[PDB]
C-alpha cells in the first residue's frame, strides 16, 4: 500500500518477523514494546521506543 | 555432572546473552552468587583474558 513507516507489533516474534520484512525493504521499523533481540542481528533499519 | 561433582564453585563462560536462555534450567535451578555459580559473559572484541 505504500507506507513509511510501521509501528508495532507487541509480541516478540511477529516483531522480528516485521522488523526483517522492513529491514530488508528499507522502510523504518519503529517498534514500541521491548522484544527479544538476537545478538547477531545486522538490522540497521528499526529504532525501538 | 555438577552434582557428581559435588556442586562445586562453577562459572559459567557464555559467549552472547543467548546462554542465559540455552542454559535457564542451569542458571536458575542454582544460586548465583560468588561462591555457587557466577556468570560472566564474552564482551564485543572477544577477547576472553579478562
Amino acid at each position: 500500500l505504500g507506507v513509511a513507516a510501521i509501528f508495532g507489533p507487541s509480541h516478540s516474534s511477529s516483531a522480528n518477523a516485521v522488523q526483517s520484512i522492513c529491514n530488508a525493504l528499507g522502510v523504518p521499523h519503529i517498534q514500541t514494546r521491548w522484544k527479544h533481540q538476537v545478538s547477531d542481528n545486522k538490522d540497521s533499519f528499526y529504532v525501538s521506543l | 555432572i555438577l552434582k557428581s561433582f559435588n556442586y562445586p564453585s562453577a562459572s559459567l563462560i557464555c559467549a552472547k546473552a543467548e546462554c542465559l536462555l540455552r542454559l535457564e534450567e542451569l542458571v536458575r535451578g542454582f544460586l548465583i552468587s560468588k561462591e555457587t555459580l557466577s556468570v560472566r559473559m564474552l564482551d564485543d572484541s572477544r577477547d576472553p583474558t579478562p
